[PDB]
């Protein structure tokens, strides 16, 4: 029950080309600091470098939708790596089942464009239905978008914790 | 002419508080704008065009030689799917608006700049809030791409033209209640990347927040359509020499408003020639500017100008008239105006007009004068020496006015440049060919793109088919279109249809009708031996 030592272990595993164990220990540290991701993680435990290392681990793990979701935890959303990961066609992370965790209009717009370009109407309709939600509108007074973003963060982190270990 | 630019991008799928997406609200706003403009008895000559965020071959939906029916049909079936390519779409719209300009004579670039040859156009560019993408990331600069310039476009150096205004609608409708209704009569700005691009052209950018605000902005936009004469003013160089009734101290300096040149085509003379010194031998012509940089100087300088000079009434739209109203609208007095950037051989600006107001003190009349009026108005070998200060080509239009009195001039010195005439007909022919090629492939999409691209990860050439929307399976003609469930009943139906030997047989099982069922269209193909004489 120490987030610092778990982060150190995850960094050591990432240095030795061990990505699954790195993500395992990252989620473990996240569950140590915040109570099973029920609350917002502290800014010093999950810094920008930690999220970037998580993105690097999930990218080489054939999990591209997880990368696109993790690119929203940063202070500034890095759309370049998100669009680079979402362009691949060898994902192993149930692409059509993680669209509800995305609260960014830009990522959903890019997903809709990519599904329309490749002739994937089944997922394009899901993307449009996710865009047409009332929770995310890019015009709220920011008292509603933050709550939905935090709820989706909690749900995605709990799903990833149930996936690993 | 009105060119509606509706993005129809994937970011326009989010639902408003009313229950419809932003695309449906934009289409409804366009329809209400149509029904509002139809109230004014002047919508019998305008033409509507449509531009979406699609590929250059698919961006234009309805352009030239397209009636209102196909325009409404294309705007009806708009689908919001794609990225927000605002720059490429704006470039395509500006190129579409500038297809028939180098062929009719508008902006000839060799004989002055005639303001009475107008081609009005208003762009609405209804897009989303922000966060535009270009397939790589999210930009925040909105720079127009320059990849394939049109033949004859390097003489303006700007995409937009003399009369091309750009209004904007962002549609920032909240999702929960849109309860922001404090300011009743107030339409703020959007403050986005499109705001500078709109302000450069001469049109503002509205910020839609509520349906009431949408109706307000649409009712305020219909009153901003007229003849497009947009000129830019500058305070230089008089240091605010308005010491008439008070002391000066201002923001009404860089006025880039429009002017209403109402006809009595438009009738007028004495145009703004150019901004440079044209030489007799010049292979390359300097590029003109869409907005002329003309500056005014506050001097009385005998504002009473009465003569048989042909009169002009280019009405100026009141946008920065506060500086004039502060001085009691300058009663019985005016101030000269002059175009900068080497209007002559060796001098900085030449006064060629003034901005005298009317007797009613309502707006500015924009009295346009000849290149140098205070000398020719008041021959002892004087006109021959005076005609050397004016530009050469400028002797073209003024001589027509001399036709009212006599004809002392001739075609001896009526030559602009031996090199300016060359390389001009070829550019016009290329522009005409490009306009014809653009107007030809305007509605014929011919996508033919239905494949899954099965990757390996019959070889390297297989591709699974996709679901076709407008397939129209022939059940009676093709046997493969008959599923297994209703096979025996359909077999008996086909058997009875073939063994009936009726008249005008068909291969469709049940083809009721299309989406539209007109009464007059069906009643026309009939015969009724009756006239109701009683």
């Amino acid at each position: 029950n120490n987030h610092s030592w778990l982060i150190i272990q995850a960094d050591i595993y990432f240095a030795t080309n061990q990505y699954s164990a790195a993500l395992h220990y990252y989620l473990q540290a996240g569950a140590v600091c915040s109570d099973f991701f029920n609350k917002a993680v502290p800014p010093d435990v999950y810094t920008d470098q930690v999220i970037k290392r998580m993105i690097k681990c999930c990218s080489l793990l054939n999990c591209h939708t997880q990368v696109a979701i993790l690119c929203q935890f940063l202070r500034e959303i890095d759309y370049k790596t998100a669009f680079k990961s979402l362009q691949e066609q060898n994902s192993h992370d149930a692409m059509d089942s993680y669209y509800d965790y995305i609260w960014d209009v830009t990522i959903l717009e890019y997903l809709t464009y990519l599904h329309h370009k490749r002739g994937e109407t089944d997922k394009r309709q899901i993307a449009i239905k996710a865009i047409g939600q009332t929770e995310l509108n890019a015009s709220n007074p920011e008292e509603v978008l933050q709550l939905a973003a935090q709820r989706r963060k909690k749900k995605f982190l709990q799903a990833m914790a149930k996936l690993y270990f | 002419i009105l060119l509606f630019l509706i993005d129809t991008s994937a970011s326009m799928n989010q639902r408003s508080h009313l229950g419809t997406t932003y695309l449906d609200t934009a289409k409804g706003a366009v329809e209400t704008f149509m029904k509002l403009r139809a109230r004014d008895p002047a919508s019998r000559g305008d033409r509507y065009m449509l531009v979406t965020f699609e590929e250059p071959p698919y961006a234009i939906k309805a352009g030239w030689k397209e009636n209102h029916a196909t325009f409404m049909n294309e705007l009806k079936n708009l689908q919001a799917e794609g990225l927000t390519t605002l720059g490429q779409s704006l470039r395509t719209a500006f190129d579409l608006l500038n297809l028939n300009r180098l062929v009719t004579g508008i902006d000839n670039y060799g004989q002055g700049r005639n303001p009475f040859f107008l081609e009005p156009a208003i762009i609405i560019t209804i897009t989303d809030g922000s966060k535009l993408t270009t397939t790589s990331g999210v930009q925040d600069e909105l720079h127009l791409p320059l990849n394939s310039p049109l033949p004859g476009s390097e003489l303006t150096k700007e995409p937009f033209r003399w009369d091309q205004r750009l209004f904007a609608l962002v549609l920032r409708l909240p999702g929960t209640m849109s309860v922001e209704s404090e300011q009743l009569t107030g339409v703020p700005l959007d403050d986005s990347a499109i705001t500078p691009m709109c302000e450069v052209t001469g049109g503002r950018s509205y910020s839609v927040c509520s349906p009431r605000m949408l109706n307000q902005c649409l009712e305020s936009l219909v009153q901003k359509v007229q003849s497009g004469v947009v000129i830019n003013f500058e305070k230089a160089g008089p240091d605010p020499s308005p010491v008439e009734d008070g002391q000066p101290d201002g923001s009404q300096p860089w006025h880039s408003c429009h002017k209403l040149i109402y006809v009595r085509v438009p009738i007028g003379h004495w145009p703004v020639p150019e901004s440079f010194w044209p030489d007799q031998n010049s292979p390359t012509l300097p590029p003109r500017t869409s907005h002329p940089v003309v500056k005014f100087s506050c001097t009385d300088c005998e504002p009473m100008v009465i003569d048989k000079l042909p009169f002009d009434k280019y009405e100026l739209e009141p946008s920065p008239l506060t500086q004039f109203i502060l001085e009691r609208k300058s009663p019985q007095t005016c101030w000269q105006v002059y175009v900068s950037n080497s209007a002559k051989y060796s001098e900085l600006g030449h006064p060629f007009g003034y901005l005298k107001a009317s007797t009613a003190l309502n707006c500015v009349n924009l009295f346009v004068m000849p290149y140098n009026y205070p000398v020719l108005l008041p021959w002892r070998q004087s006109f021959e020496s005076y005609l050397k200060t004016m530009p050469p080509y400028y002797l073209g239009p003024l001589k027509k006015a001399v036709r009212m009195m006599g004809a002392p001039n001739l075609i001896a010195d009526s030559m602009e440049y031996g090199l300016s005439y060359s390389v001009i007909s070829y550019l016009k022919k290329l522009s005409q060919q490009a306009k014809i090629e653009s107007d030809r492939v305007i509605g014929s999409v011919g996508k033919k793109v239905v494949q899954e691209t099965g990757i390996k990860v019959e070889y390297t050439g297989f591709q699974v088919a996709l679901l076709n929307k407008d397939l129209k399976p022939q059940t009676f003609r093709n046997a493969y279109d008959i599923p297994r469930r209703n096979l025996l009943d359909h077999l008996t139906r086909m058997r009875s249809n073939l063994l009936k030997s009726t008249r005008r047989f068909l291969k469709g099982q049940d083809e009721d009708q299309v989406h539209s069922v007109p009464i007059a269209q069906m009643g026309n193909y009939q015969e009724y031996l009756k006239q109701v004489p009683s």
